[PDB]
C-alpha cells in the first residue's frame, strides 16, 4: 500500500 | 483545514526497528543483541541513518539489523524459523567500494517496499562486518514460497547493480544451523 521509489527517498536525506 | 501535504510526515507501510550487535565473548549471542530505535516514517529513517556510523567504520564482529516491528533478528523467531536469507558475499576490497552502497540500497528496498506484494514475505536485513569478508542478507518468512523468494532475490540483485555473472544463493535458516542453496539468481 505504502511504497516508495529509491530516488524519492534519497531526496529526503538532507 | 490545512492541506496535510505541507506538514505531514511521509509514512511507511511498516514500522522498522534497527538493532546493533557488539561482539563480546563473555556474553552470549543474544545478550550482545541490542535495540537502537524505531521509526515508521521517511524523515525518521534519515534522522536515524545520518547520526549513526557506516558499516565500513564498525569494528570487526559488529552487525546492523533492520527488521519489522515485532520480529527479532534471530532464526528462532516465529517469522524467521520457516524462512531463509538471500546472502551477498563481499570481499575485503568491496568494503571501501560497495559495502555502504549495498547496505543503503538494502535499507531502501525494505522501507520502500520494492518487491510488490512479496514485500510482506520480507522479515528484515542484516549486514555482517567481518575481517575475512563482509556479508549482507535479506531475510524472508518462508523458504517454501518459490515465487515469493525468487522475485525478491531477482529484484534485489537488480537494485544493487550486480552483474549477471555474479551468482547469489538463498539458503534457509534450518539448513544453516544444521550450507546448500535452495535458490540461485
Ligand atoms: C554470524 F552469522 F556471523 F552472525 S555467525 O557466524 O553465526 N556468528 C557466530 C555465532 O553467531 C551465532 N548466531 C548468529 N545468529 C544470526 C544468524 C542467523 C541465521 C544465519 C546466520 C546468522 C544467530 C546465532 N545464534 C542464535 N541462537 N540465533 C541466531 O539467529 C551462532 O550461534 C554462531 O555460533
Amino acid at each position: 500500500k505504502k511504497r516508495y521509489d529509491r530516488e524519492f527517498l534519497l531526496g529526503f536525506q538532507f | 483545514v490545512a492541506n496535510p501535504e505541507h506538514y505531514i510526515k511521509h509514512p511507511l507501510q511498516n514500522r522498522w526497528a534497527l538493532w546493533f550487535f557488539k561482539n563480546d565473548k563473555s556474553k552470549t549471542w543474544q545478550a550482545n543483541l541490542r535495540l537502537i530505535s524505531k521509526f515508521d516514517t521517511v524523515e525518521d529513517f534519515w534522522a536515524l541513518y545520518n547520526h549513526i556510523q557506516l558499516s565500513s567504520n564498525l569494528m570487526p564482529g559488529c552487525d546492523y539489523s533492520l527488521f519489522k516491528d515485532g520480529i527479532e533478528p534471530m532464526w528462532e523467531d516465529e517469522k524467521n524459523k520457516r524462512g531463509g536469507r538471500w546472502l551477498i558475499t563481499l570481499n575485503k576490497q568491496q568494503r571501501r567500494s560497495d559495502l555502504d552502497r549495498f547496505w543503503l540500497e538494502t535499507l531502501l528496498c525494505l522501507i520502500g517496499e520494492s518487491f510488490d506484494d512479496y514485500s510482506d514475505d520480507v522479515c528484515g536485513a542484516v549486514v555482517n562486518v567481518r575481517a575475512k569478508g563482509d556479508k549482507i542478507a535479506i531475510w524472508t518468512t518462508e523458504c517454501e514460497n518459490r515465487e515469493a523468494v525468487t522475485h525478491i532475490g531477482r529484484v534485489y540483485k537488480e537494485r544493487l547493480g550486480l552483474p549477471p555473472k555474479i551468482v547469489i544463493g538463498y539458503q534457509s535458516h534450518a539448513d544453516t544451523a544444521t550450507t546448500k542453496n535452495r535458490f540461485v539468481v
